[PDB]
């Protein structure tokens, strides 16, 4: 139930093009408002030379990729990030580093 | 752009 102004890992409103500079290595991450889908959330990752962009799904009240839904998104990118869980199935992302503000 | 997911 912590904010998401107060994660390190959380970016606000910045570009996809600005989030390109910030994400280099396997398993580098951060969250930030969407421009291409105003409103949604993402969370962006470096994996396997490329960086990724998942929109993290807001549905009936809960936060969620492809698995458990959460009330809101640090639980969820928190859970991610402890045990390890991958993002999706078809990307198999496992984040590590989570990129600072 | 293109989103993995959606």
């Amino acid at each position: 139930s912590k904010p998401l102004a107060e994660q390190d890992w959380y970016h606000g409103a910045i570009p996809r093009i600005e989030a390109q500079e910030l994400l280099k290595k396997q398993g580098d991450f951060l969250v930030r408002e969407s421009h291409g889908k105003p409103g949604e959330y993402v969370l962006s990752v470096y994996s396997d030379g490329q960086r990724r962009h998942f929109i993290i799904q807001y549905v009936d009240n809960m936060y969620r990729f492809e698995g458990t839904g959460f009330s809101n998104i640090p639980q969820l990118i928190d859970h991610h990030y402890t045990t390890k869980q991958v993002i999706t199935k078809k990307s198999g992302v496992v984040l590590l580093n989570p990129i600072p503000k | 752009d293109e989103y993995e997911n959606v």
